[PDB]
């Protein structure tokens, strides 16, 4: 929900990019806003195949109570199981790590 | 009779910044910010008509530096506190006091 004070000939709300980040419901009068759901980058700590195959995954610049069902958790296989929700889950200023 | 007070670190503080070194850093200002955690931010908020929103919700992220602000402290203390007490001699094998 918005503070917009829509004037009553508009309809959309346009931004810097040209996209729509406000709306008026056709039904009952009032103004929403729009906001894309969550992403981000996503990489991988590992010591090198010859050491070992253990690895680490870092979740950029997001929070861990928002991991696992943003990433494909039970969608996926259980390989990736592992990895989205575990014992070692640290939070740090680059984003969370698993 | 020589006084370094004013650039060597005082405790009191809760970094290892001199007196000239947050002079220095209140005169920066930032066309843009870095990171303040504002992936909380910018979703379902009425203030997220700010630059980093609308960056961030194209792909474009800003990654955090290796060393924080409070180690590049540590390590112009240690840099100083060698000169004064050691000379030219500090930076080419161990320290010799005079
Ligand atoms: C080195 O210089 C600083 C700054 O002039 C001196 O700090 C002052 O100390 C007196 C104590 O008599 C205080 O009343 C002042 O408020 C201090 N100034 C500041 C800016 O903090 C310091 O005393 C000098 N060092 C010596 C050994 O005299
Ligand atoms: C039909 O549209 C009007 C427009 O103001 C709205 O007030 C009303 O609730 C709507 N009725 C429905 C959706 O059944
Ligand atoms: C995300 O994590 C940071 C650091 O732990 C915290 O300050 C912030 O409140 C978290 N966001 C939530 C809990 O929505």
């Amino acid at each position: 929900e918005s503070n917009k004070k829509f004037l009553p000939f508009q309809q959309f709300g346009r931004d810097i990019a040209d996209t729509t980040d406000a709306v008026r419901d056709p039904q009952t009068l009032e103004i929403l806003d729009i906001t894309p759901c969550s992403f981000g980058g996503v990489s991988v700590i590992t010591p090198g195949t010859n050491t070992s195959n253990q690895v680490a995954v870092l979740y950029q610049d997001v929070n861990c109570t928002e991991v696992p069902v943003a990433i494909h958790a039970d969608q996926l296989t259980p390989t990736w199981r592992v990895y989205s929700t575990g014992s070692n889950v640290f939070q740090t200023r680059a984003g969370c790590l698993i | 009779g020589f006084n370094f007070s004013q650039i060597l670190p005082d405790p009191s503080k809760p970094s290892k910044r001199s007196f000239i070194e947050d002079l220095l850093f209140n005169k920066v200002t930032l066309a843009d910010a870095g990171f303040i955690k504002q992936y909380g931010d910018c979703l379902g908020d009425i203030a997220a008509r700010d630059l980093i929103c609308a960056q961030k919700f194209n792909g474009l992220t800003v990654l955090p530096p290796l060393l924080t602000d409070e180690m590049i402290a540590q390590y112009t203390s240690a840099l100083l506190a060698g000169t004064i007490t050691s000379g030219w001699t500090f930076g080419a094998g161990a320290a010799l006091q005079i």
